[PDB]
């Protein structure tokens, strides 16, 4: 129950991990997680409905997201946990995370086509079947679509931000979740995909195992801004049209609401906050 | 107030777009794209990097593509 550092696992925690997420392609599981991702990230709308993204609840809802692939993993491999993948401090194609032990590096330039680590198109193990790109293979182009990715100060000035999130509560708001999410200022979460390319640039992101390892910082984040502004919460409180208020339900579950997500503790601890 | 229309060859492919609240097409299959409150545009296979006009987002997806058939 406990989320680590990438850098920092065992070379046995990188085997069950990828052993168990392979688990989940081959019995069909993986892939509803990535169609799931798309359909939300094409229905979010500034003007309309949000709830996944360009909205305040776009970190509960990763958080619960991501809580429904960790228990997916843990029905295949008890032990598994999500690692997180801080791109602050791993900001090069030389970590560890790419390594093809790991997550496998880049992507070719002629086709993007990633050729190293369990995920490549020729291990037969990672067909890519949810996708509006017509190929069927793993894609990545390391800092190939932005120069660099988030800075450590760059992260520090926003963790910095007092108020969670602001009205209009979608992509031109100011305060830290639209911040974080980053179509707005320094860009955070936003840049990583960006970076990352291939796959992990659409809304097909989810087909890239590496969208659960950032997503996993990118909560650690909301954690941690947390613990700087304990005087700050989820807002808004009650009754914003196409908003996700504290205490309304998300969709898919419906059963679950911002309120029921504020505290990662119930759910998961980190090696380190 | 909706952008204008456009069609023309990108990189070999055809590109369109036209008002409907806007469509774009890549050799006649219909692109998914998306407009932020302050005007920028994304597409579905670039929703993370906000382009200026559709048009952008229609030439930034032939980008992506690298010749591939859009699905
Ligand atoms: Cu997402
Ligand atoms: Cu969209
Ligand atoms: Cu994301």
């Amino acid at each position: 129950t406990v989320r680590k550092n990438q850098a920092t696992l065992t070379a046995d925690e990188k085997r069950r991990f990828v052993a168990a997420v392979l688990e989940l392609k081959r019995s069909g599981r993986y892939d509803e997680f990535v169609r799931t991702h798309n359909e939300f990230i094409m229905s979010d709308t500034d003007s309309g409905e949000r709830t996944g993204h360009r909205s305040p609840s776009f970190l509960p809802w990763h958080r619960r997201f991501l809580l429904d692939f960790e228990q997916a993993l843990q029905s295949v491999d008890s032990s598994v946990t999500l690692p997180y993948w801080d791109w602050s401090a791993d900001r090069t194609v030389r970590a560890s995370l790419w390594a093809p032990d790991f997550l496998g590096g880049t992507g070719r330039s002629t086709d993007g086509r990633v050729m190293d680590g369990p995920f490549a198109a020729s291990t037969g193990n990672w067909p890519i079947n949810v996708r509006v790109d017509s190929r069927t293979y793993l894609r990545r182009s390391l800092g190939g679509s932005v120069a660099e990715l988030p800075t450590r100060a760059e992260v520090e000035s926003v963790l910095a931000i007092s108020a969670y999130d602001l009205p209009p509560y979608n992509s031109a708001s100011e305060g830290f979740r639209n911040h974080l999410e980053g179509w707005r200022g320094v860009n955070l979460h936003n840049r990583v995909h960006v970076w990352v390319g291939g796959q992990m640039a659409t809304g097909v992101s989810p087909n890239d195992p590496v969208f659960w390892l950032h997503h996993a910082y990118v909560d650690k984040l909301w954690a941690e801004w947390q613990r700087r502004h304990p005087d700050s919460a989820y807002v808004p409180t009650g009754g914003t049209p196409d908003v996700v208020d504290l205490n309304e339900t998300m969709k898919p579950w419906n059963t679950v609401r911002p309120a029921d997500l504020l505290d990662h503790t119930a759910y998961y601890t980190f090696d380190a906050l | 107030a909706a952008p204008e229309s456009f069609d023309e060859v990108y990189k070999g492919r055809r590109i369109q777009g036209r008002p409907a609240g806007y469509e774009v097409f890549v050799d006649g299959v219909q692109l998914h794209v998306m407009r932020n409150a302050d005007g920028s545009w994304i597409s579905v296979v670039s929703h993370y990097d906000p382009v200026p006009t559709p048009r952008a987002a229609a030439r930034a997806a032939v980008d992506e593509l690298q010749g591939a058939p859009l699905l």
